[PDB]
């Protein structure tokens, strides 16, 4: 499975689209003064670097 | 995909308890071999548990009663 | 005034704003917009190192 | 080099009888808007249809003159009349009359059926008669055309809407085939009036656009 | 060049050492992509052992912040060069004029919200013409030191590695200058007394431009 | 007790430009059927925003 | 209805021309124009270099004694070469010049199919009587912008491909002088090519691409 992951085969992306469906992530800025600094978000996969 | 959980928190006002009572259902559907009571709409176990809570099919009392029934069945199985 | 004279020395509009059409629809943007040539330089805070 | 991706997968979802949301997943990078805007324009301003263009009350001549009976103003009657959608036969002109009297909703059911107008929805209320003695009555000037013709470009004149479409939009999102650059995904939300189904209109607009590109076929 | 500038763009460039300024006026004799030879005029020429002023241009070299420092010639054979004339631009310099960026066609208008609080929309014409493609140079190093049970050696004799791993390595144990190495590939062949060869760090890519082998006095140089 | 999702810069400008009035623009005094007809009329170009 | 046909295709210069579609009906002018501009600009077959193999140099960031420019400058100049092939896709050229003097596209040894449309394009400048440069340029067909990152010997140098025989397309719908029927307009399309494609063929191919993409919802 490790080798399959590093090879970045086409099947890996399809699997990743399944483990990402309803898995919230906690986006967080650096100076989180109030509680709204760290908020959950559902992931949408993009092709950029940001 | 449940976007807002307001309909779910109608059942449990505390909200902290709502997470605790849905974790049990999610574990029962993930670890244990229990089929969901709602039509599985290609959603993960957590969203299925939340949706089940919304319809009024799963709460603390019903889940505890089901656990008691399972315990009674285990007692019958062990003679 | 000197910049206006410079613009009039060519054929560009003296106001500095032209009628910029839109790519997708092909319709016209009302309220003509400013078009020009600004010196943009890329900072070295890239994203490949972040 | 000549094998541009073609969107074979098309799904139609009918939210209502008159409202549909079609889609095309594969498409190509930069073809979503190119198709959507063209389709929107061609079926919004250049579609064949049939509607009404002018109606004449029995005596009321001014745009602001009033009649007894119906509480609806003559302007409101004209506003309600253009909403009515009629589909006719090869005849390019037909005159429909009305003479109904008595207290009650004057719907399209009482239209003096005459020749053939196929009132799409016969319970379309035009005016409301409130006095038994009074009698609201007119004669309609039904014709055929293409697009929206306001009264300004062209007796009580009212805007005529020949196009059988009501509201069409088009949105473009991002879809991926295997591993590839993001490919546009098209979604058209068409809402018709009742004479023709959304799919039929979207199928006629494409035919018209294809017929336009006939001299250039390689 | 900056389409609109202040006027001090011809001072920061010349005053800094980024550009090679002529020391003696004359006529260019032989201009190449790496060297420029200028035959000085007779009046400037010193009486004895004089006649030519060779200028060597520094090609692609690492900077202190990992950028490229390249000096492109700007004169031609026959052009009369005078004392003080910049005959070779450096990094970010055009005809002896400070040019830190590019001038682009800018239109001020909101566009579907993609230019939000400070975001900027860039047409694909910018990327296609390679207007902002910058060169970055890094420098990985491998040190061989005397070790317990004898010193380490750089020979391409690494144990338990594939032929493909050693394909980049030369018979001596250094990667060819020109190979396009990526993450995980082998760069040197350091063998320690009983496989500690330097490898490309995960993520780093590119092509090898040059290789330096510093040796100590009293040790025989390797074949590479 | 105030909303935390507030339109900040571009959307508010778009809505402000959308909901204004001009003393004389093309398509004045017309009796529009509904919002659908308003959208059709603006998109076609026979009237102004 | 009226169906547009090409009537006049003038060529003011070797690069840019002006195509005219005379009998266009009202409304379809702009609809055809925007689509035929987007399709023309984005997807059009063209030929550009992909791989360059110099005789002596090893990598891109390396100078060469005898050439006034770095190898990077030579590659950048080679990217903008207007080459029109007639036949196979992959065709390899060969350049061989020895002597002081600016080398041009004419120095490239032409084959029986490849024909450089711009013989004055300067590649590099030789600055010595004892210098020689030899390259093997591989030219292949393509579509769009294909970078060198997504796409083995040390000598081979990879250059980004920019297959696009169109640079600037601008149309303008003018009111036609067709007297019998009014409201008719003509579509005048100006295209600034690089010298590889013919305006008639490009327009026809764009129209056919539109036609093929129209077959989805029809």
């Amino acid at each position: 499975a490790k080798k399959m992951v590093e090879r970045e085969e086409a099947v890996v992306w399809d699997i990743l689209d399944e483990v990402i469906r309803e898995h919230p992530v906690l986006l967080n800025r650096a100076p989180t003064l109030h509680r709204l600094g760290i908020q959950a978000f559902e992931p949408v996969l993009i092709e950029g670097k940001a | 995909a449940r976007v807002t959980v307001q309909d779910a928190v109608e059942k449990i006002g505390n909200r902290f308890d709502l997470v605790l009572v849905a974790a049990r259902r999610a574990r029962q559907m993930q670890v244990g071999g229990k089929d969901p009571l709602v039509p599985e709409e290609n959603d993960k176990t957590t969203v299925i548990a939340l949706r089940e809570i919304e319809e009024g099919l799963i709460n603390n009392q019903i889940l505890d009663v089901r656990e008691r029934q399972e315990q009674q069945e285990q007692e019958a199985a062990e003679l | 005034a000197e910049i206006k004279e410079l613009l009039k020395l060519g054929d560009l509009p003296t106001s500095g704003q032209i009628r910029l059409y839109d790519g997708r629809t092909g319709e016209q943007f009302e309220r003509p917009v400013t078009v020009g040539y600004m010196y943009m330089l890329k900072l070295n805070h890239l994203v490949d190192d972040k | 080099v000549t094998e541009f991706l073609k969107p074979r997968l098309v799904d139609i979802e009918q939210v209502s009888s008159t409202h549909a949301k079609v889609t095309l997943e594969p498409l190509e990078r930069g073809f979503g808007h190119t198709l959507g805007n063209a389709l929107r324009r061609i079926l919004l301003s250049s579609m064949p249809g049939c509607a009404v263009t002018e109606v004449e009350i029995d005596g009321v001549l001014h745009e602001y003159s009033t009649k007894e009976g119906v509480q609806e103003d003559i302007l409101e009657i004209l506003l309600n009349l253009k909403g009515l959608a009629v589909r006719v036969q090869g005849k390019d002109e037909v005159i429909l009359t009305l003479n109904k009297s008595g207290i009650g909703p004057v719907t399209a059911a009482d239209i003096t059926h005459d020749g053939d107008v196929e009132i799409v929805k016969p319970q379309h209320v035009i005016c409301h008669l409130t006095d038994e003695n009074a009698s609201i009555s007119m004669r309609i000037k039904v014709q055929r055309g293409r697009g929206y013709v306001p009264a300004s470009t062209r007796r009580l004149l009212v805007d005529a809407c020949y196009s059988p479409v009501e509201r069409i939009a088009y949105n473009v999102e991002a879809a991926r085939v295997e591993q590839r650059t993001d490919l546009d995904k098209l979604v058209i939300e068409m809402e018709t009036n009742g004479t023709i189904d959304p799919e039929e209109a979207i199928r006629r607009a494409a035919t018209i656009l294809a017929e336009q590109l006939e001299a250039f076929v390689d | 060049k900056p389409l609109v500038g202040t006027g001090m763009e011809r001072a920061v460039a010349v005053d800094s050492g980024v550009t090679a300024v002529a020391k003696r006026g004359g006529v260019v004799q032989y201009v190449d992509a790496s060297r420029i030879v200028i035959k000085v005029n007779e009046d400037e020429m010193y009486p004895g052992e004089a006649g030519i002023d060779i200028y060597n241009l520094t090609k692609y070299t690492r900077s202190n912040q990992n950028t490229c420092i390249n000096q492109m010639p700007c004169v031609s054979l026959g052009e009369p060069v005078e004392r003080g004339d910049v005959l070779a631009d450096g990094p970010s310099t055009d005809l002896g004029e400070l040019a830190l960026g590019q001038n682009m066609r800018v239109a001020f208008m909101p566009w579907n919200g993609y230019n939000f609080e400070d975001s900027i929309l860039v047409s694909e014409r910018v990327v296609q013409e390679d207007r902002f493609t910058t060169i970055h140079i890094q420098e990985l190093a491998c040190v061989s030191r005397d070790t317990k049970l004898g010193p380490e050696e750089i020979t391409a004799d690494i144990p338990n590695v594939g032929e493909a791993a050693l394909s980049k390595l030369d018979e001596s144990g250094i990667v060819y200058i020109g190979a396009e190495v990526t993450g995980g590939d082998i760069l040197v062949g350091k063998v320690t007394p009983k496989d500690s060869s330097l490898r490309v760090p995960n993520g780093v890519s590119g092509t090898v431009i040059d290789v330096q082998v510093f040796t100590r006095d009293g040790v025989e140089k390797d074949k590479r | 007790g105030e909303p935390i999702i507030v339109p900040s810069q571009d959307v508010v400008l778009g809505l402000y430009y959308m909901t204004r009035d001009c003393v004389n623009a093309k398509g004045e005094g017309m009796v529009l059927t509904g919002p659908k007809e308003a959208e059709r009329l603006y998109r076609s170009g026979l009237a102004s925003l």
